[PDB]
């Protein structure tokens, strides 16, 4: 294959006339791989010269497929390209990275059977920290805080957040809101929350996993979590890191329905009934599940608690045990501890 | 398309920086200190602080220091401004002119670079060989000293290391070396480089890198023959000499952070320490080792001196006087006799300067004189927090008290040769008249015997010819000066009793019933001169001075004032004053700098008028209303040129600026009489009278705003006005610490443990609840009271304690629905510390009656109340993104009747009419209109643009204007063009402004009175706004024609108008953004425009070379250089 290393960008709120790709029909948020194989000769040709030139093609988030009309779209620089002779087919294999998002000025079609589009690239505005307009001058030299210890032993952290609210947005005292209202808008606290929540349904190690700056980071748990396309458009036109992270909370806060893995389709549960009074999810109340086996308690972790394999009702495949009371009075009476991979969590629609 | 104009009507109070230098002369010994512009030059005496310069500078003094390069007398001054622009200031003063040149000046900013987060670190060489700047991280900016630097050229030295915390140029070293702490994933170093400025890169510094406390917090430069450095974060105060390596760990310390420093030797022996909670320790260095003749250290005791206010800048004058000067709290002076010991303090305090501090919420009150506003703002913070009321009023300083017994009149009476002082003040009882006789204090009353002793004096005066006459309803007795006995008796033939009589320098006027007679007062003896008949009743008459060449008279029985020839009998001319109540005073002045006669009526309405000195009578028709009650126009020798003080239960003074009159109100309840003594006792004072008794004192100068403190101990956060109530209720938080026992105790007796009805809301509307992460011990918790202050003795009535763990946000009085009576509506929010976004809140009706907080109401919502307003009935609050409208029911119980759900979280609520402007801190601000046909929200409007918000109002049913990051001001506006039904729905920007502050709070109203004046003023509206620096602002719309001549006025003045570092005036108001700048638009700078009446008149012809003026013509003249005079005096007068 071919690698290109050099990295490029052009300057905000200007145009730019580039070609739009056919073939892509998804939101391509910037940071997010999108390997492509073209085989059409205008296409690939048209892919060849950029390569040669620029390497950078558009792709266009249209709001509806069949109206094929988009208002903003993204920028994609080609990250890797293999163009090989297959079959008879010329056939161009490229990894492309997004860059820079763009609005779609106007598009036209081009004789060339591609169509060109001339659109604006949208800044990415950063903006400074909440307390930077009125922080004491004498507070100043408090601004950094030692390290981000993290540890199982430390468990929560909880005392360390507290510290860091307290002592960030300690001038927070001399304007009309308090210190947990700028912790609202703040990036650090946002991206813990987004980490701490997005642990709760998987159990990566997020301490590499995921990126240490506020837009980077946005992009990529904009990219990972599981929605439709239409809000993905929706946190595409946001032009701030603080804003995007707040929406991407929002949504996160909004879905509660914890469907299947695998079906995709199927209802489990619902996130409002947790039996958390004692890893994996406990729920006091499940519909749509399908008990078998026996109750085995043998080496059982919670007293008094026998399960019985459990599966969906179509997919049958394994998602956790509805642990049974062994003693009548026992509470819960039964609690389904699933695991937390087998649920994809779904806007409660 | 706006056309609005800024001023501010009160400088900002905040001390963010002082230093002490020899800078105005090289034996005295200053104090320079800077607000955010305001750099006021002090020279410290015996006694304290004698202000000697007050400059306003373009910009936010982010780095002052004062350097003496080698080869001067007296020190300059290195200030840096918050938009970067570094000027070299030296002082120059020629006799009586002062002066503060500039001898350096550039702008130090790079064209990129992300701005530290830890702020400008501007600091010199000891030897002032140079000058470094940390700005932006990861570089450090030297600019070299020289005299040929007149523009300040700089140059970068990378760092190595990011994340530098605090940097110090050393002592003692030959090439400049500096020290700094800087982190580092390892922990905190401490590192040192050596500067060359031939290579223009550091080099290897004097010590090694040494590892110092997770928590260093900063660095201090010891001077020869200590050396070294040393660095204190939370529990330990490390010296670092090279080879040398001291610590200690003090047990005092622990509880705060220290973070404010000094030295107070020379030698560098002792330091000041203060920390964020003011408390003042001092470090003492011990030399006991002199083992070579050089002095090395070998303990580092830490003393503590006893406490004071919230420091920011601790500085060490002369006599172990310290300034204490504060941000949050008010700049001090305290006196560290360090030998009192009177409880375990050293420290006692001297003096105590005004700092309206953190201004978080304020409400403009009607409350004594109903015509002028009172501003009421919860100012400070922590352990200073309180109330401050802001009145503007000519202050009354009274020096003098004394009770008398409801008399009506004064009036000196010298009997002694001519001193310019009375030894006696003539007082007229209600029916006799006891002059009293005060050489020094005396308050014995003496019977003169020239004057009758009971027969109820009116007039005694200093009559001319070396006698005093005292004329009486019964008859005129003269006396003379040396024989001090009665010389002269001017009885009526009839022997009537004259109603009010006229005197003068040298003539006399008597009217009796309707006839009138005038005598001339002769050596030693009485004569009279002429005789007249008036058709009416003469109810009162005074000729102003010699002869006069006219006589006013008001008709009893018509209201009428006449004015005919004092020496004569011949009428002038008439006018009939309204007539709805016969005139109490009538007189003329020549305070307006010219001729001048007003009378005034018995309701206390002036009709104003202009006299002609040699002859000739006016009517110039203009009504001041001075109050409700009957008026004793007078004038005092104690005064600019003449003044006129009104007394009645409004006491005014008069005085004419330029061609126009101000009726400036007096600090005082109510005054009875007046009269000007400047005696021995109280020079320049002015012994006034009222319905309890009599004072006296001096008169400050005029219309300077007055501030009265209330201390709460606690931080208020908001503030209304009830009006029925007649008390107002402040919402307040109390810092506790968690007890071993099981509870809260309070640090301090704050203001809301000492009520006199304390309640505690038991409301518990929900039960149960979660907080798994339970409170430890020594935690901070914030306790919340709504605390019922009353409206005239300022105490506390009420401290009702809202429940634990919750946060009352809003609070609004209003009349909700169609109750007749108010309510107290108190928004809160249950926040735990495990959960981020808040879920459960209250909205809460409380109503003070009989004395008692009686909670009303209740209501239970699924969020954080933000804010909270009034519809014309119904209560519109802010649930976390909902904006929902509440119907007050019959019953007493808030009933939803509609909802708008927004993507943005409603976080600014401000409403006029039935427009609703919805903001967040993102400034995303939105507009709504209430559908009374469908009774639910249409979004009408809409303005998004990332950029974090500090406050908004609205102007107009159009104009919204609102404050922004940087401390900016922007303006936005509605509909216009109207082209593709998509045009109204934005908001076109269309004002910007660099305001320089971090507004906090709008609110309208205004200051001054409510003299309409029929045409009224150009200027429509008026919106004050408070900020953290604690100034009080001012927009108030203008027409645009005068909108395009001041804005062409300004751009005159930027030409002639010298700077303060020579800063271009439009670099400094211009929108400044951390990634864009745009020029001003839409505002006018007051501050600019009213300098317009301190240039010199030749400074003022080139001003208005070549102008318009406008004023119903063309292009008259060129102004004249007068008519913008009228202008810019018209448009001081709005705050
Ligand atoms: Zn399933």
């Amino acid at each position: 294959m071919e690698e290109f290393h050099g990295r490029t960008l052009h300057d905000d709120d200007s145009c730019q006339v580039i070609p739009v790709l056919p073939q892509v029909m998804m939101i391509l948020i910037p940071g997010q791989t999108l390997p492509l194989q073209l085989f059409h000769p205008q296409e690939v040709s048209m892919v060849r010269n950029l390569i040669q030139k620029d390497r950078t093609f558009a792709v266009l988030a249209y709001s509806n497929v069949q109206e094929r009309e988009a208002q903003f779209g993204t920028t994609a620089e080609i990250y890797a390209y293999r163009e090989e002779q297959d079959f008879g087919i010329e056939i161009v294999k490229v990894k492309a990275i997004g860059r820079q998002r763009f609005k779609v000025l106007e598009l036209r079609t081009q004789s060339d059977g591609i169509q060109q589009a001339k659109v604006q690239i949208l800044p990415e505005c950063v903006l400074p920290s909440t307390m930077s307009a009125v922080q004491l001058e004498s507070l100043n030299k408090c601004q950094i805080f030692p390290s981000k210890p993290v540890s199982r032993e430390d468990q929560c952290s909880y005392k360390w957040w507290q510290k860091y609210q307290k002592r960030k947005f300690h001038c927070a005292n001399l304007t009309s809101w308090p210190r947990w209202l700028y912790s609202l808008y703040d990036a650090e606290t946002l991206m813990d929350r987004i980490k701490k929540q997005l642990r709760e349904w998987d159990e990566n190690l997020k301490d590499d996993s995921l990126p240490s700056n506020p837009i980077d980071f946005s992009y990529r748990v904009a990219a990972c979590l599981p929605i439709d396309d239409v809000l993905r458009i929706q946190l595409l036109k946001i032009g701030s890191a603080i804003q995007r992270l707040r929406c991407e909370l929002d949504i996160m806060n909004k879905c509660t329905s914890l469907c299947c893995k695998q079906c995709q389709e199927t209802e489990i549960t619902t996130k409002n009934e947790i039996f958390s009074l004692s890893e994996t999810l406990t729920v006091y109340k499940a519909c749509n599940l399908n008990l078998i086996g026996r109750p085995s308690t043998e080496h059982s972790w919670f007293p008094g608690y026998a399960w019985t394999v459990a599966q969906c009702k179509i997919c049958a495949s394994h998602i956790g045990w509805k642990f049974t009371a062994t003693k009548k009075d026992m509470s819960p009476q039964k609690f389904w501890g699933l695991t937390r991979s087998a649920l994809l969590p779904t806007i409660p629609d | 398309m706006s056309y609005n104009y800024v001023v501010t009507a009160q400088k900002p109070t905040a001390v963010n920086g002082c230093v002490t230098g020899h800078f105005t002369s090289a034996e005295d010994l200053n104090l320079l200190i800077a607000k955010n512009t305001r750099l006021e030059i002090y020279v410290v005496t015996a006694e304290g602080l004698r202000p000697v310069k007050e400059v306003g500078m373009y910009g936010k003094i982010a780095v002052m220091e004062l350097f003496r390069p080698k080869g001067e007398s007296k020190d300059l001054l290195f200030i840096l401004t918050a938009k970067y622009n570094a000027c070299i200031l030296e002082y120059k003063q020629s006799g009586e002119s002062i002066d503060i040149i500039t001898r350096a000046h550039g702008n130090v900013q790079d064209r990129i670079g992300r701005p530290s987060e830890t702020g400008i670190i501007g600091i010199i060489d000891p030897e002032c060989r140079m000058i470094g700047l940390r700005l932006y991280d990861g570089l450090f900016k030297v600019i070299p000293l020289d005299r040929d630097n007149k523009e300040l050229k700089a140059f970068n030295i990378r760092l190595e290391e990011l994340h530098v915390i605090d940097v110090k140029f050393l002592y003692g070293c030959q090439a400049p070396t500096i020290c700094f702490v800087y982190q580092d994933p390892q922990g905190r170093h401490v590192k040192t480089y050596e500067v060359s400025l031939r290579e223009k890169e550091f080099n290897k510094g004097p010590w090694k890198q040494e590892n110092v406390e997770a928590e260093a917090s900063m660095v201090i430069a010891v001077p020869e023959p200590f050396g070294g450095a040393i660095i204190i974060g939370q529990e330990s105060i490390t010296y670092h000499n090279g080879d040398k390596y001291l610590a200690i760990a003090p047990p005092i310390i622990k509880q705060s952070t220290i973070v404010c420093h000094n030295r107070v030797d020379p030698n560098g022996s002792r330091y000041l320490l203060g920390d964020m909670e003011g408390r003042l320790f001092m470090l003492l260095l011990e030399k006991e080792e002199q083992m070579d003749g050089t002095v090395t250290l070998k303990d580092l005791r830490v003393e503590l001196l006893g406490e004071t206010s919230i420091a920011e800048c601790l500085t060490y004058l002369d006599n172990g006087v310290v300034f204490v000067g504060s941000r949050l709290g008010d700049s001090q002076l305290v006196k560290l006799n360090v030998d009192s010991n009177e409880q375990g303090s050293y420290v006692v305090a001297m003096e105590t300067f005004t700092n309206l501090g953190p201004i978080v919420d304020m409400c403009v009150v009607d409350l004594e004189r109903q015509g002028q506003g009172q501003l009421v703002t919860c100012s400070g913070a922590f352990k200073e927090g309180s109330l401050r009321i802001i009145r503007n009023g000519i202050g009354i300083h009274e020096h003098a008290s004394i009770d008398l017994p409801g008399i009506k009149g004064l009036w000196p009476l010298r009997s002694d040769p001519n001193r310019e002082t009375d030894d006696t003040l003539v007082l007229s009882f209600v029916g006799q008249t006891r002059v009293l006789m005060l050489n020094g204090e005396e308050v014995e009353e003496t019977e003169l015997m020239g004057f009758v002793d009971d027969q109820q004096t009116f007039f005694c005066g200093n009559v001319a010819h070396q006698q005093l006459i005292q004329i009486t309803s019964a008859s005129v007795r003269l006396v003379s000066q040396e024989p001090k006995a009665l010389v002269s008796e001017w009885k009526e033939p009839q022997a009537k009793n004259i109603s009010v009589a006229s005197c003068n320098s040298s003539q006399v006027v008597v009217a009796v019933g309707r006839a009138l007679y005038y005598l001339q007062i002769h050596p030693q003896e009485l004569r009279q001169i002429s005789h007249t008949e008036m058709e009416h009743e003469v109810a009162c008459l005074d000729i102003t001075p010699g002869l006069s060449p006219l006589c006013a008279i008001g008709l009893w029985t018509d209201i009428s004032a006449r004015i005919l020839k004092l020496p004569s009998f011949e009428l002038l001319h008439k006018e009939m004053l309204g007539g709805e109540i016969i005139p109490r005073s009538i007189l003329m002045t020549t305070f307006e700098s010219s001729h001048y006669l007003l009378c005034a009526l018995g309701d206390g309405a002036l009709f104003y008028f202009g006299l002609n000195i040699e002859t000739g009578l006016l009517s110039d028709r203009k009504k001041v209303t001075l109050g409700t009650q009957p008026t004793v126009l007078r004038t005092f020798r104690s005064l600019s040129t003449t003044n006129v003080f009104a007394c009645s239960d409004r006491p005014t003074v008069i005085y004419s600026s330029n061609h126009k009159l101000v009726f400036s109100n007096v600090n005082l309840k109510e005054v009875n009489y007046m009269c000007p003594l400047n005696s021995d006792g109280y020079p320049d004072s002015l012994a006034l009278a009222n319905n309890s008794t009599l004072t006296i004192g001096t008169i400050d100068e005029i219309q300077k705003l007055h501030i009265r403190t209330v201390p709460l101990y606690e931080s208020p956060r908001k503030i209304c006005y009830q009006e029925v109530s007649q008390c107002f209720g402040v919402l307040s938080s109390r810092i506790e610490v968690q007890d071993t026992s099981g509870g809260t105790t309070a640090l301090r007796p704050s203001a809301s443990t000492q009520a006199l009805s304390s309640s505690v809301s038991s409301s518990k509307l929900f039960s149960s609840s979660t907080a798994p992460h339970e409170t430890s011990f020594g935690e901070e918790v914030e306790v919340h009271n709504l605390l019922i202050i009353d409206q005239h003795t300022f105490e506390v009535l009420h401290a009702h304690q809202f429940l634990q763990n919750e946060y009352a946000l809003s609070l609004v009085s209003c009349k909700l629905g169609k109750d007749p009576n108010t309510y107290f509506i108190v928004g809160t929010a249950m926040v735990y510390p495990e959960e981020a976004e808040p879920k459960q809140g209250r909205i809460v009706v409380f109503q003070y009656s009989d004395g008692k907080l009686q909670t009303v109401a209740e209501k239970e919502v699924k969020g954080a109340v933000y804010s909270m307003v009034e519809f014309n009935g119904k209560l519109l609050a802010s649930i976390n993104s909902t904006v929902r409208l509440y119907e007050w029911t019959t019953e007493k119980e808030l009933r939803t009747e509609c909802n708008h759900y927004n993507n943005i979280m409603a976080l600014y609520l401000k409403t006029k009419g039935d427009f609703i402007l919805v903001g967040d801190l993102m400034r995303s601000v939105l507009l709504l209109a209430y559908k009374p046909m469908e009774g639910n929200f249409e979004e009408i409007a809409r303005d998004f643009n990332p950029n974090w918000m500090s406050a908004v109002e609205i102007l107009d049913d159009d104009n919204f204007l609102g404050a922004e990051n940087a401390f900016n001001l922007f303006v936005c506006q509605k509909d216009s063009a109207a082209t593709t039904d998509e045009e109204r729905q934005h908001l076109q920007e269309v004002g910007l402004f660099h305001l320089g502050e971090f507004v906090n709070v709008f609110c309208h109203g205004s200051l001054v009175m409510q003299n309409l004046g029929e045409t009224s003023t150009p200027t429509q509206g008026s919106v004050l706004f408070g900020t953290v620096n604690g100034m009080i602002g001012l927009v108030t719309s203008l027409s645009e024609s005068w909108y395009n001549l001041l804005l062409d006025m300004q751009n005159r003045l930027n030409k002639v108008i010298k700077s303060v570092g020579k800063i271009e005036h439009s670099f400094w108001r211009s929108f400044h953004t951390e990634r864009k700048t745009e020029p001003a638009t839409g505002f006018i700078d007051g501050d600019l425009i009213e300098s317009f009446l301190d240039i010199s008149r030749p400074k003022m012809q080139e001003v208005v070379a070549n102008l318009q003026y406008d004023d119903g013509s063309g292009m008259k003249r060129e102004a004249t250089a007068d008519d913008l005079i009228k202008v810019v005096e018209e448009l001081t007068r709005i705050h």
